[PDB]
């Protein structure tokens, strides 16, 4: 028999910081990278799947999961926590869909998620998420992309970059990322920025990448990877 | 029956790049009629418009429900609401009183933000959604309204022509229904502007 | 509502008619009675219109987000229990009868479901107030394996008798074809009655209609 | 509705008719009545549809667990009370009678009745709408000690003449026999029927 | 459908003097025309001082009884010391109608004495009306056994009569009389009548036997 | 210490030092004798003034008529035992109609007893007591402590300098058996003298007896009810 | 830091043995029963002139046979004062009858430990009270008056004091008292002894006084009958 | 239960000197139709008192396992106590009413047999929470065909032995096959004593149907 | 084998080197109690423990520390007492809840495995403690033999065909390896079991001790129950003399 914590393990410091965010924040900060292009006709979402050794079965997990047919997501930070999002992401884009019958727009979804984040910060016996999200869309014919942190707080970004190297990611974007590039440049400029941080050498198996058009949103196959990788 | 102690009627019509909707303006208890100017045609935005017919409480709650979920629609979205998006809320909101229904049929009558498209749809009481290319009915006198815009209503009318149509409609099936009249109001819905009428309708 | 489902060689067939009566009134003579629950899979609704939508749209909002935690395509059987135990925890009170048909790793599947939750696994059925007709036509000119195109023709037969024999049948015949390769949705695939004509004209000369009152306002 | 259970010394007979009718229409004349519960036990389904189903997926799912945690292949005996369990808890609520029969190491081939909530034992049992009218058959044709050839043709039998005196019992017979070896299931369609009396 | 009730008889008597209390019954136990047993008394103790009569159905008047001999323990480990007649009895009137919305097929009398010796009599409905009387009838021959007290204790309809006060010996016979008259005419009485006299030595009891038809 | 604020957690020797400051209440109030032959079952007891003016404080408790308790330590956590107690044979006479079997009452004391020793935030009973009971295994002299657990006695004292006592009983226990009514009171009496100072004695104010058997229900006398059982002494000796 | 359950190495409970503690900064209570009645006294302690007389009420009716007077955190008792005049109120509509002051004192002492954090309801008590209780009546016992403290434990006496100077009273108490006292004499030694552990003179609207004897109900005294027993000091 | 499945009749009992006897048929109908006609309806609670039950099966099954358990939960104490007859007597009482208040009874009408202390107990409990005690008992029918035998014996004859109380409840059972519609000729026979129970294996009653010739 | 402060007072805290000394230190509770003792026989288990009198006013029979948790299951404890008992009424009610669900009496190994479930259950939280001692439970039957199981504190639970519990659990154990168990009847069974406790007690540490025994097997019909008085004392007599 359990009965859990009534009280907020996440309390303002003298200094008027919320250290367990800024903690939190430290967690995504020091995880895999990820980078997210905005790209006139689509948006592209590419991270690093490197896991350390030949044993694992890189078919196995994936990094850039589908959310539904229009929208993606992407993370920097923990895996199990991400699931969770992940999971709590899926339920808000169908329960959006159960009582309007129109696929949810992406500014609509992140603020949802980003609320679910927000809880983690002031519920009583719980820590925040150790993940920022990177979630992608398309609706109206337009792509959009979007960042949530632990913080509960969401952004709109052009180009953005984190976890590893997140602050010579996005100086590399400001200088490479152009706005109205077409879709399949938008993949190697993110590859681009996935290379300056990478460390070792790249294969179809050691990154993931997902992009969402008119079409939809879906993960590239091994064999596309590779010819974007010359 | 349920529906017939207030009664009412409302009626939607579609045209040329326009719609049209109209209802009874009666508001009675079975053997009297208490009220000549009841509204019972709610509009949901500029362009959008909703009628109810039924039980005059849940006409009335209905709408005020709408309008509470409408919105917080409207604020969270940064858009104003598309018709579609409006008959799926109004079939969700009926729906979640499965077992203990509101008794009011909805028209949802209205032309497509940005779009221009028009757009007319009628429900049931539990929240079935029927979208139609020609005309939506709804009320105590629905087999009267059904005789009427059958035979009158044509694929493309104009705006002026569409309003004669659609009054001739609601005239005639009214005189037909005891619990159905005391002035017919019709709105008709252009791009352009928002045409309101209150028509010469008999008084018994 | 005549609904009928068949089983063939290559995949399933499932059929439906297009009117929705309202007391013993006609009010949509052209609704969608096919509902979508996964790309390969199908479910024909019966009984109260309400519930049948109702009730499909949240299977197939189950089923994509089964689909995306599995990362599989979905299966006909799962969507044939999540069905059931829904309904029987209403106790009949969900006016739905489904015919539910798809295929799967496991082939080609027609199931048909009750409001009150029994389910049963057959080559051929029929719901609604027309599937007397229909059942009459399957029982009579039912061969297993057949061609598509015989199965294609002897559903449509098998609707088309529901529609004109029954009263609260009516409007085209739809019908969906789901095989390996592909499903394909095909609405107002044979309509027996077209009657636009009216020799009529209803017209009114703009003033006929008195006005009271007129107020405009511009946008 | 006919179902039929046997008990010889090898193992046990299950007998069903093919047919769910609703009122004076018959809504699958093709319908097997006979669910598994475990590997080695097998249940009859009589009374609602939906209730006979529902109880059916509950038990086989409760057995399910009961198996893995004593790692053993359960008991019929246990088989049976979880039936009788759900049955009685839910008297009014649910309609139905369930036969559950079947196979275990201790006990061998077992037959029990749980109609009504209760458990009882028998050497043989009929439930359903058929069952009124061959009562009389079973308690003549019965012998002690039959081969499990002749608990079929007892069984078939019986339901046979029940399917056409029973306007709410026809269609094919589906038969299935659990012994130590595994499951054995034959259906018997109308040309393989047995004659009696017709007129 | 199902009856939550049966009717079983019985008919319970009191009447109350200077220094005494008498609680009667019969001893049958019947429903609908067959009789349970002959050996039922209705009659019961509760202290010393007060006795309670309960009739009509029995498996409300088992469980009451139950209940009341619960609650005497409760209030004399709470208060020190044992429950007054008065006191059961405004309690009884709490317990029944706790239940008014489903309520005890019950007939309940009580007899005893109060805190001057003085005998007590409250007579009760199935729902917890009562109030104090110096003579009461409660059950199937009620209205059998009233009318009679009514003129002999109560001295009603008569001219020059001198009151005479009660005493134990008329009283007796006075409950003796009407319960023989009874059991001629009510079914649901006879067999044997059980007494309990209330004084200040005690509870004692007595039976004499009736019709057994 | 920091092992010794919650009753949920251990102390590294193996032990629960909350249980072990409950018990502490226990012996600092004032001695309770219980002892039993093969037909009664007495308690003997020590009332306690705070001062000359305020009365002497309750010791023996009514359960039910063939259960009587001593109590030792917090008079709330007695109180609330006993209420548990009286609830527990009313349930069984009122189910049963045959009074409760005092090894049972003591199992679901031994039972409810350990609940709060095992969730946080909850606290142990901090009384002790002696019960006296009489039923178709004869008399039982019972013990319950703080801790959940409880003992099946010939004869025990529990309190302030109840090991003076104790060692009485554990002299004259093998006497007890075939002992008359009136010579079982005034063992338990000459056994709760030991307890008291050299200075005074045993008064007709300061002791109360409880007695339960084949005879009679429980019975607690007081005051002149007391010194029939105070007269008829041998002399404190040293 | 610890919860509000816990036992002391000497076997105490914190809680309890602190609200004890504020007891001995409240205002200085004597009650004395007497053979032919039961008088209560106590001290307003009157911050400022500008402080209405008979405001303070430190000593309440509970019945009309039975009277209490309080001690320490004013706020806590008088929570526990209508608690005890609605168990008055409940035995009487349940049994006709008036209860006995050991009653009603031993249904205040139930709700003595009934405190807690953790396995508790939302409105649970989350302390003890800060009040020490004096109850004085007339049952069919005789005249009585009862003690009780924050640990629950409620003991018949004599003649007894609580407040900040209990001890100083105690032992004035101790050497004037026969339990043959007449009602006279006990107003008189309580009004004594009541001015020797004040800080301030006793005046007639200084004090409040009481009397429960079997004759009259509990009684409230009115300034000008306080002026006839001040007037012998 | 609101509507009894499987249903069983009459259950009889008489005392004698040093012991109970208990008789009640191993029917058990589907309203009129004779379903099971070899199910026992008594079951021996412990070595002290025994129980024949009439009504719903189903419900007597249901407390035959409660009961069962609550004499296993007794005897794994092993603290020298029992349940007396009168303590299952008075359980079964509330454990009725309580059933019956709630509005969902259990459908029965229970016959307890039991010896004890010298002294032989019969209780009757009703679905209502009716209960009390009778030197003869019987329920549904036997009420009005086996009790009226069962008094105008034990008012001539008060004490019986063994083998009296044995061929009086033989002869009540005849009477019981002859007028009950709801009877079968197969039936148990259970007894305390000082040796404690014991149920005896399907018996029938001595039937004679020579008055079929006695219509010319 | 301790670490002070923080990391020992809640049994929802790891250690750095990933122990949970809560329940570390409610198995030294088990560890300070007298010996508890059962093997498991040809037909059947046998259980001996060394109960310590504390004072000789307590009754001969009284803080029984065998248990009748099912009529064909026995528990033999060591530990805290009181946490004994609440473990004896949960493994009851399973016991009781088995039959209620499923008709027949239930498998030993099961019955350990149910209640290892609930004593794991208190050493994940800080709202609660985890249980005082650790227990053993032995049962009999035609079909699953002579059968054994223990659990501790931690909600560990073995199959065994000698066990022992609390003081000098490895002076009991090295005593129970010299036994051919797997051939030896239960009636020879006790006598051995009887000598082990007897030497296992520390006579000049612990002032006294009773003995308690238990059977369940083929003898007993299958039934758990007390060894009788006239067998216990021939085997008593048998520790007694075997000691020299
Ligand atoms: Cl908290
Ligand atoms: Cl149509
Ligand atoms: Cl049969
Ligand atoms: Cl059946
Ligand atoms: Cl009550
Ligand atoms: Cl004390
Ligand atoms: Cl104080
Ligand atoms: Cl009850
Ligand atoms: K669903
Ligand atoms: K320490
Ligand atoms: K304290
Ligand atoms: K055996």
């Amino acid at each position: 028999a359990k009965r859990g914590y009534s009280f907020s393990l996440t309390t303002f410091s003298p200094s008027g910081k919320l250290v367990q965010i800024e903690y939190a924040l430290a967690a995504v900060a020091g995880g895999a990278p990820s980078v997210g292009i905005k790209a006139a006709n689509g948006v592209v979402l590419a991270t690093e799947k490197k896991q350390k050794s030949i044993l694992y079965d890189e078919r196995s997990v994936h990094k850039v999961e589908p959310i539904t047919k229009h929208i993606g997501l992407v993370y920097s930070g923990m895996g199990p926590d991400y699931r969770v999002l992940v999971h709590r992401a899926r339920k808000l884009a169908q329960q959006y869909y159960l009582v309007y019958q129109e696929p949810i727009p992406t500014a609509q979804l992140v603020q949802r998620v980003a609320s679910v984040m927000q809880e983690y910060t002031q519920s009583g016996g719980v820590r925040p998420f150790g993940v920022s999200l990177l979630i992608c869309g398309w609706n109206e014919g337009r792509p959009y992309l979007f960042q949530s942190d632990p913080s509960g707080a969401y952004f709109a970004w052009k180009a953005t970059a984190m976890g590893k190297n997140y602050v010579n990611g996005k100086t590399f974007l400001e200088k490479r990322y152009n706005e109205d590039l077409e879709l399949e440049d938008a993949i190697h400029t993110a590859i681009l920025t996935l290379k300056e941080s990478f460390e070792g050498q790249m294969t179809e198996d050691n990154i993931e990448v997902g992009i969402c058009n008119e079409a939809g949103f879906r993960r590239l196959t091994p064999t596309e990877v590779r010819d974007y990788l010359a | 029956s349920i529906m017939s102690y207030n009664g009412g009627a409302v009626m939607a019509m579609k045209g040329k790049n326009c719609v049209a909707i109209a209802a009874d303006r009666r508001f009675g208890i079975q053997a009297q009629m208490v009220t000549t100017d009841f509204q019972k045609i709610f509009p949901m935005g500029d362009r959008l418009y909703i009628g109810l017919a039924g039980l005059a409480t849940d006409v009335q709650t209905v709408a005020q429900r709408l309008k509470f979920r409408l919105n917080l629609y409207e604020l969270k979205e940064g858009r104003q609401i598309k018709p579609y998006t409006l008959m799926s809320m109004v079939a969700n909101l009926l729906y979640e009183k499965r077992f203990g229904p509101y008794y009011t049929e909805p028209v949802i009558a209205g032309l497509d933000p940005k779009t221009f498209k028009p757009f007319i749809c009628s429900l049931d009481l539990i929240g079935c959604p029927m979208v139609t290319d020609d005309f939506v009915v709804s009320g105590t006198c629905s087999e009267q309204m059904y005789g009427m815009c059958e035979s009158l209503w044509e694929p493309n009318m104009d705006p002026e022509h569409l309003f004669e149509t659609i009054s001739q409609a609601m005239l005639n099936a009214v005189d037909r229904d005891a619990v159905s009249g005391m002035g017919v109001i019709v709105h008709v819905i252009e791009k352009d502007k928002i045409t309101t009428r209150t028509l010469k309708a008999r008084m018994d | 509502t005549t609904i009928a489902g068949l089983v063939f060689r290559d995949g399933v067939i499932l059929g439906a008619d297009t009117r929705a009566t309202n007391d013993s009134v006609v009010a949509d003579k052209s609704c969608e009675k096919i509902h979508f629950i996964a790309p390969k899979i199908y479910c024909c609704g019966a009984g109260v219109a309400a519930d049948t939508e109702m009730t499909t749209r949240m299977a197939a909002s189950k089923m994509e987000l089964h689909a995306l935690s599995t990362g599989r395509e979905p299966r006909v059987a799962t969507v044939t229990r999540i069905l059931r135990q829904t309904l029987f925890r209403y106790q009949g009170h969900v006016g739905a009868s489904l015919v539910v048909g798809g295929v799967d790793l496991n082939g080609p599947q027609l199931y048909e479901v009750h409001p009150h939750g029994s389910y049963s696994r057959l080559p051929f059925t029929a719901l609604g107030s027309g599937q007397g007709a229909a059942v009459a036509l399957l029982e009579d000119r039912f061969q297993p394996n057949m061609t598509l195109e015989a199965a294609q023709e002897l559903l449509v037969e098998a609707i088309t008798a529901g529609i004109l024999s029954d009263l609260g049948s009516g409007g085209n015949v739809d019908a969906c074809v789901i095989t390996a390769g592909g499903a394909k949705l095909q609405r107002a695939l044979s309509t027996p009655t077209e009657p636009v004509q009216r020799a009529g004209r209803y017209r009114f000369a703009p003033g006929t209609t008195p006005v009271l009152t007129r107020e405009v306002r511009p946008l | 509705t006919t179902i039929m259970a046997v008990e010889f010394d090898g193992g046990v007979v299950v007998g069903s008719d093919s047919r769910v009718s609703a009122g004076t229409a018959v809504v699958n004349r093709v319908f097997d009545k006979l669910s598994p519960l475990h590997q080695r036990i097998f249940c009859a389904l009589s009374g609602s549809a939906a209730d006979a189903q529902a109880i059916a997926d509950m038990a086989a799912y409760q057995l399910e667990l009961h198996g893995l945690e004593l790692e053993e292949p359960p008991l019929v005996l246990a088989a049976a009370n979880v039936v009788k369990n759900i049955s009685y808890k839910y008297r009014e609520d649910l309609l139905a009678h369930l036969i559950v029969a079947g196979w275990d190491q201790r006990e061998g081939g077992q037959v029990y009745g749980t109609m009504g909530g209760m458990l009882i034992r028998q050497p043989f049992t009929i439930g359903g709408s058929g069952s009124s009218y061959i009562y009389g058959y079973v308690d003549a044709a019965y012998k002690p000690g039959m081969t499990p050839e002749e608990c079929r043709r007892f069984t078939t039998n019986a339901i046979t003449l029940a399917m056409n005196r029973d306007g709410s019992s026809g269609g094919v017979i589906y038969l299935v026999t659990i012994t130590a070896a595994g499951v054995d299931h034959r259906v018997i369609l109308g040309d393989e029927l047995p004659k009696f009396y017709d007129e | 459908r199902f009856s939550p009730y049966a009717f079983n008889g019985g008919t319970v008597l009191a009447i109350a003097g200077e220094d005494f209390s008498i609680v009667a019954s019969d001893t049958r136990l019947s429903e609908g025309f067959s009789i349970h047993t002959r050996d039922s008394p209705k009659c019961y103790k509760l202290t010393d001082k007060t006795v309670i009569g309960c009739s009509g159905f029995h498996g409300d008047c088992l469980t009451l009884t139950k209940i009341i001999e619960a609650r005497l323990k409760m209030y004399k480990h709470s208060n020190n010391k044992a429950m007054t007649t008065g006191a059961i009895a405004a309690m009884l009137s709490t317990i029944l109608y706790s239940r008014r919305f489903f309520p005890y097929y019950v007939y309940n009398i009580i007899g005893g004495l109060d805190e001057e010796g003085k005998g007590a009599v409250y007579s009760f409905d199935p729902v917890g009306s009562y109030q104090r009387d110096s003579f009461k009838a409660g059950g199937s021959a009620s209205a059998m056994l009233q009318p009679l007290l009514d003129n002999q204790v109560g001295f009603k309809n008569m001219q020059n009569v001198e009151h005479v006060p009660l005493t134990l010996d008329r009283a007796m016979r006075l409950v003796k009389d009407v319960f023989i008259s009874a059991a001629e005419r009510d079914v649901y009485t006879g067999d044997a009548l059980r007494i309990c006299i209330v004084t200040k030595e005690g509870i004692r009891e007595e039976t004499v036997p009736l019709r057994k038809d | 210490n920091q092992y010794d604020n919650d009753v949920t957690v251990w102390s590294p020797q193996g032990r629960i030092h909350q249980i072990e400051y409950a018990m502490e209440a226990v012996k600092q109030g004032s001695a309770t004798v219980g002892l039993k032959s093969k037909t009664h079952a007495v308690l003997v007891a020590l009332k306690r003034a705070q001062s000359e003016l305020a009365a002497h404080q309750k010791k023996i408790l009514h359960v039910d008529n063939h259960i009587g308790i001593s109590i030792a330590g917090l008079t709330a956590d007695a109180r609330l035992l006993c209420n548990f107690m009286r609830q527990e044979c009313l349930d069984s006479r009122f189910v049963f109609d045959r009074p409760l079997p005092v090894s049972r009452l003591v199992s679901l004391i031994g039972s409810k007893t350990q609940i709060p020793t095992q969730r946080y935030g909850r606290r142990p009973y901090g009384v002790g007591l002696l019960i006296a009971g009489y039923d178709d295994m004869g008399p039982h002299i019972f013990q319950t402590c703080p801790s959940a657990n409880y003992f099946d006695c010939r004869a025990m004292s529990i309190g302030a300098r109840s090991q003076s006592a104790r060692t009485y009983l554990e002299r004259h226990m093998s006497e007890f058996m075939e002992c008359n009514l009136d010579e079982l009171v005034k063992h338990g009496l000459r056994a709760l003298r030991e307890t008291l100072p050299a200075e005074q004695d045993l008064t007709t104010k300061n002791v109360s007896i409880g007695i339960v058997g084949k005879d009679l229900e429980f019975t607690i006398y007081d005051d002149d009810d007391v010194s029939p059982f105070l007269d008829g002494l041998e002399e404190r000796p040293q | 830091d610890r919860g509000v359950n816990t036992f002391s190495p000497e076997g105490r409970l914190f809680q309890v043995e602190y609200a004890i503690e504020a007891i001995k900064l409240g205002s200085t209570a004597i009650g004395i029963q007497t053979s032919e009645g039961v008088c209560l006294a106590v001290e307003k302690r009157i911050t400022s002139p500008l402080m209405e007389p008979s405001s303070i009420e430190k000593i309440v009716e509970i019945d009309a046979h039975i009277g209490c007077a309080m001690s320490g955190l004013i706020a806590d008792a008088k929570t526990l004062i209508d608690k005890a005049r609605v168990e008055t109120q409940n035995h009487w509509f349940t049994y006709n009858e008036t209860m006995t002051v050991e009653s009603v004192t031993q249904a205040v002492s139930n709700l003595a430990l009934q405190f807690g954090e953790e396995d508790a309801d939302p409105g649970a008590m989350s302390r003890p009270f800060g009040v020490a209780l004096l109850f004085g009546g007339v049952d069919e016992k005789g005249p009585q008056l009862f003690h009780m403290d924050p640990s629950g434990t409620f003991v018949q006496c004599d003649a007894r004091a609580i407040g900040s100077a209990s001890e100083g009273a105690q032992s004035s108490l101790q050497e004037v008292y026969h339990k043959s006292m007449t009602l006279k004499e006990a107003i008189k030694s309580s009004l004594i002894i009541l001015k020797q552990v004040m800080e301030e003179k006793l005046n007639a609207t200084n004090i409040e006084l009481a009397t429960v004897q079997p004759g009259q109900n509990f009684h409230m005294f009115t300034k000008e009958e306080l002026e006839e027993v001040i007037k012998d000091i | 239960t609101q509507n009894p499945m499987v249903t069983g009749t009459s259950v009889l009992g008489v005392k004698f000197d040093g012991g109970v006897v208990i008789a009640a048929d191993m029917l058990g109908s589907y309203g009129s139709l004779a379903r099971f006609r070899n199910i026992s309806r008594i079951m021996r609670v412990n070595d002290s008192t025994m129980l024949g039950a009439s009504g719903d099966y189903a419900d007597f099954q249901y407390l035959k396992q409660v009961l069962g358990q609550m004499v296993i939960d007794e005897e794994l104490l092993g603290d020298g106590h029992s349940y007396s007859p009168r303590a299952i007597h008075s359980w079964l009482t509330r454990a009725m009413y309580s059933r019956r208040s709630k509005m969902n009874p259990l459908w029965n009408t229970m016959v307890i047999g039991g010896y004890a202390d010298g002294e032989s107990f019969l209780g009757y409990v009703d679905m209502l929470g009716v209960a009390y005690e009778a030197p003869s008992l019987a329920t549904g029918y036997g009420a009005y065909l086996a009790q009226p035998l069962l008094r105008e014996v034990l008012e001539k004859q008060p004490v019986l032995s063994q083998t009296e109380a044995r061929e009086l409840v033989e002869r009540c059972m005849r009477v019981l096959y002859y007028r009950d519609a709801r009877s079968y000729n197969r039936f148990q026979i259970a007894t305390v004593t000082e040796k404690g129970v014991e149920i005896e294996g399907p018996l029938s009653a001595q039937t004679n149907w020579d008055i079929a010739h006695m219509i010319s | 084998s301790s670490i002070g402060t923080g990391y020992d007072l809640s049994a929802s805290t790891f250690s750095p080197d990933g122990r949970v000394f809560q329940v570390e230190y409610a198995m030294k509770a088990v560890e300070n109690s007298s010996t508890a003792i059962g093997i498991r026989c040809k037909d059947g288990v046998v259980f001996g423990v060394e109960k310590l009198v504390l004072s000789k006013l307590y009754e001969e029979g009284s803080n029984k520390r065998l248990f009748n948790v099912d009529r064909h299951v026995g528990m033999a404890v060591a530990g805290l007492l009181a946490d004994a008992r609440s473990l004896a009424d949960i493994a009851r009610e399973e016991a009781s809840n088995f039959r209620s669900n499923f008709g027949y009496n239930i498998p030993l190994k099961h019955l350990a495995d149910r209640v290892a479930m609930y004593v794991h259950a208190y050493t994940l939280y800080s709202a609660v403690r985890p249980f005082g001692c650790s227990f053993m439970l032995g049962s009999y039957s035609a079909n699953d033999g002579a059968q054994l199981y223990m659990i501790d504190p931690s909600g560990v639970s073995y199959g065994y065909w000698g066990c022992a519990i609390g003081k000098a659990r490895q002076a009991a154990k090295t005593e129970i390896e010299k036994l051919q168990m797997k051939e030896m009847t239960c009636r020879d069974v006790v006598k051995e079991v009887a000598k082990i406790i007897y030497i296992v007690h520390d006579e000049v540490k612990d002032k006294a001790f009773e003995l308690e025994l238990s059977w369940v097997g083929e003898l007993t019909k299958g039934r758990h129950e007390i060894v009788p008085k006239d067998i216990r004392e021939e085997a008593e007599k048998y520790a007694k003399e075997s000691l020299k």
